[PDB]
């Protein structure tokens, strides 16, 4: 399992809470557009008071919607950004990690058949805790079962007994587990 | 089995009850399967 | 007034944009429900009338 | 001759309603059609309701946490952005 | 100049007037219940064939 920082895009109201970052460094690709906005609304409003004719800042909320409607629908699908193994060589920078998420055939992502089935390469159903999916769990699990209102930390229909297995890809990755064993230590003392 | 089940045109429209005579009898045309009996393994003794 | 008018030649573009995609269809396909249970009884066929004609004349001679 | 299953209706409903799920689900429909007819180009006076529904409410989306822009503007609020014609108006006839 | 920034928000909320019809876009799908004599041979079936259908 593999854990990166938290981030987000420009949507909701994130560029006032981390404010006052300008352009982009060792961010994430939504960090960066975030980052652009920054310095797009500051120039514009700048430029606004500085010249008081109250069009700047529509120019500059207009680029700012070019901008994010590109960033929107240009994006590439082709991604494969999976981490496992001895190598990640697609990518160094900042990215979320593929996860995957739980679904209604498969509710804990326990790769019994569903590698062989269209997947083939199958990124690992990340940690309990990562992106809520935990209640989606649950709610995939309570799909089309009745209990018997005694129990409301449910036990009673069996959520113990199922749980995710240890590895979720078609092969347990065994060059990571010997890397955690055995670390590589670079340059050692015989070289 | 508790998940409420509908039935589209396919299985409607294209379809119905044909009556049938007592006496013949119309099988059920059904999946390909096959049946092994195998042993196994019994740990202790 | 030029700003104006070129702001209204935008606007009026940018409205047939909206009326022109705004015509695109939708479909609607059928979901057949089974009768409930009750429906079903009340709708079911009386004995007296699916197979009567057990009584009707007969089989090995005619009417 | 074959099973299919309707998971939900919007709201997950357990196989155990039988002429419920079509009541619900032609209010659902009634009350899309509904929000489409009163939500297009045809309007008559409701553009006082969507407007005094847009201004408090688009004001409280930004107290909470965040609030989505998928959200903060395309839920029933758009339009709901239309004050700003009247108050042009105004300013117009006085400017 | 403020007169332009007006008219620059008067042409823009009938625009904005005009584009929030597309917003709402549901799904329209109908119920109708099954002939009586086919309701009758489906409840009767013992077998399903396939497994299960999520549409």
């Amino acid at each position: 399992l593999y854990q990166d920082p938290v981030w987000f895009q420009d949507l909701s109201v994130i560029f006032k809470r981390p404010s006052e970052i300008i352009p982009t460094r060792d961010q994430s690709d939504s960090e960066r557009i975030n980052a652009m906005v920054r310095l797009v609304l500051y120039c514009s409003f700048a430029v606004a008071l500085i010249r008081q004719n109250y069009l700047y800042a529509i120019l500059g909320l207009a680029i700012i919607a070019i901008i994010s409607l590109a960033y929107a629908l240009g994006a590439k699908k082709t991604k494969s950004n999976e981490a496992y193994g001895n190598i990640r060589p697609y990518s160094v920078k900042r990215s979320k990690k593929s996860c995957s998420k739980s679904s209604a055939n498969n509710p804990f992502s326990n790769a019994t058949v569903g590698a062989l089935l269209d997947n083939e390469a199958r990124p690992p159903a990340c940690s309990y805790d990562d992106n809520d999916m935990a209640s989606t769990m649950r709610k995939n699990f309570n799909k089309g079962l009745f209990r018997n209102l005694d129990d409301v930390y449910e036990v009673e229909n069996s959520q113990r007994q199922f749980y995710t297995m240890p590895v979720t890809t078609a092969a347990p990755d065994l060059t990571a587990f010997g890397q955690f064993l055995y670390g590589s230590k670079g340059k050692t003392c015989k070289e | 089995l508790s998940q409420l089940v509908a039935y589209g045109a396919q299985d409607v429209y294209l379809t119905g009850n044909p009556q049938i005579t007592f006496f013949k009898t119309v099988y059920r045309r059904y999946t390909n399967f096959a049946i092994e009996s195998i042993q196994q393994t019994i740990n202790g003794s | 007034t030029s700003f104006v008018l070129m702001l209204l030649f935008t606007g009026i573009i940018l409205i047939a944009t909206n009326e022109l995609t705004y015509n695109r269809p939708r479909e609607i396909q059928y979901r057949y429900l089974p009768r409930d249970l009750d429906s079903f009884i009340r709708t079911q066929e009386m004995p007296s009338a699916i197979f009567s004609s057990m009584w009707d004349v007969d089989t090995r001679r005619g009417g | 001759n074959v099973g299919s299953l309707e998971l939900n209706n919007l709201s997950t409903a357990e196989d155990v309603a039988t002429l419920q799920n079509q009541l619900n689900k032609l209010a659902e429909e009634k009350h899309k059609r509904s929000t489409w007819k009163g939500l297009t180009f045809r309007i008559a006076v409701q553009d006082m309701w969507e407007a005094l529904t847009g201004i408090p409410t688009d004001i409280y989306q930004n107290s909470g946490r965040v609030s989505l822009k998928e959200l903060l503007t395309r839920d029933d609020r758009l339009r709901g952005l239309g004050l700003i014609f009247f108050l042009v108006a105004v300013v117009s006839i006085f400017f």
